[PDB]
């Protein structure tokens, strides 16, 4: 809602067909008349070339948002189920690799109780006799 | 809430029932009928136009 | 603010170089590929001669309500298409029984111009 | 599903980061050996350039396929008002055109039927 | 073939300079926005850095239901899904605690019965004095 020139609200808002940038008339056609070019671009433009006044003929001055709104919502929904499974995955990981180092780390115990007892017998029967 | 609870929110039930010689409300209900039934139909006629060509491809 | 095809407020709005008319670029590209034209003035125009030329995010208030909107927005569209067609016909329909009339009075005439030829004749005599 | 330099079917599909685009490995290896460089742009292309995680995905089907369709309805259908307002334009235009030949000749008819009939009424007095 | 954030199978997919790794614009926009930094390698990335590279699904011949049953499902999927999710993300981080505990125990296990069974072994090698 800004003309591309001075960056008043154009209440005439007229486009260069060259480069698109909404200008308003006034300014533009001064430009044109000081020097036949766009002021954006330094291309090649006319007073004829500009499209002038609003455009609503055959249209008719809601439904399409909606539809919008539902895009953005659900753009939340997938960053959310993102980060969710990142750490679901992550934990996982420590999981598995805790009860799998668990399970081998229970088995040192099983291999010393049966080295320890064995020592006890041993010098038992030998401090015996 | 919804998945809590165990309920999904109702949709419109409405277009698919509907009865004649109803009133205001019904000529309405009537009117959309024809308009999707039509839609449908033109709907029913692209899909067919390739047929089983678009389905083999995906 | 609103494409000439639709009546949306255009999210990436394209302009044509034949008829000074701001479109939107999904609706006169499908024109384009249906009939090389400009949908307003029916000047030759293709998709390269388009020029790619406000954004206000609705916020409804404070969603299983806004399911039921959707529903009923699309239950209303409908019936506003609808209403805007038969109407269409009815006046294109009323418009050939002004043609038949318009038609019918001129032969009227003929015979009522005989009438005044034959009457003209005979105050002379 | 096909490879854009030879057009197989790629068995090892490798894709650049600089011209986004499917080539077979064995194919677009030889491409830059030959040359450091991308076969369609022409920009600058290494080996090490050429190239999802957690989340479990389905097949695209009939949300986000279900919201870009009713787009395509929406579309489609302010198109079909398109053909219903344009020929609106043309039939109130010749509605307007014709009433206005109407409007115009009936005060013509209503003359004629006086004069006709003023004329009888003169000649038959006589 | 999917993209890398939501799950999806992308309609208009862009690749990432700095980690190859193909996702969906609309959602790899959003990240950028939300903070400028890739979401896989969490290394510097903006909209310009990335670079843009057709799906075809078959609309069921009886395609009313995608206002009414369609809809209704993918959002009930979407709902159901997401809680049991967090149910399991919950269970996960429960069963983490249960894991470092016993592991924490077997460690102690471990450490007790290292100056048990050497000393049992010392004790046998005195023994022969």
């Amino acid at each position: 809602m800004l003309c591309a020139i001075s960056g008043k609200v154009p209440r005439r808002p007229v486009l260069s067909p060259k480069s698109r940038t909404i200008f308003e008339k006034s300014l533009l056609e001064q430009y044109v008349k000081d020097t036949g070019n766009d002021p954006i671009t330094n291309e090649p433009l006319s007073i004829e070339e500009i499209v002038e006044i609003v455009p609503s003929a055959q249209q008719a001055s809601s439904i399409p948002n909606l539809l919008t709104s539902l895009q953005n919502e659900w753009d939340a929904i997938m960053l959310e189920n993102f980060k969710l499974r990142s750490t679901l995955d992550s934990l996982t990981k420590k999981l598995s690799t805790v009860m799998y180092e668990r399970d081998a780390a229970k088995l040192v115990a099983a291999q010393l109780l049966m080295e320890k007892n064995e020592d006890s017998k041993d010098l038992p029967k030998s401090s015996q006799q | 809430a919804l998945y809590t609870e165990y309920l999904k929110q109702r949709n419109n039930k409405k277009r698919r029932t509907p009865d004649f010689n109803d009133d205001d409300d019904t000529l309405f209900l009537e009117e959309y009928r024809r308009k999707y039934p039509r839609i449908d139909t033109s709907r029913y006629i692209p899909n067919e136009s390739s047929e089983v060509s678009l389905l083999g491809i995906v």
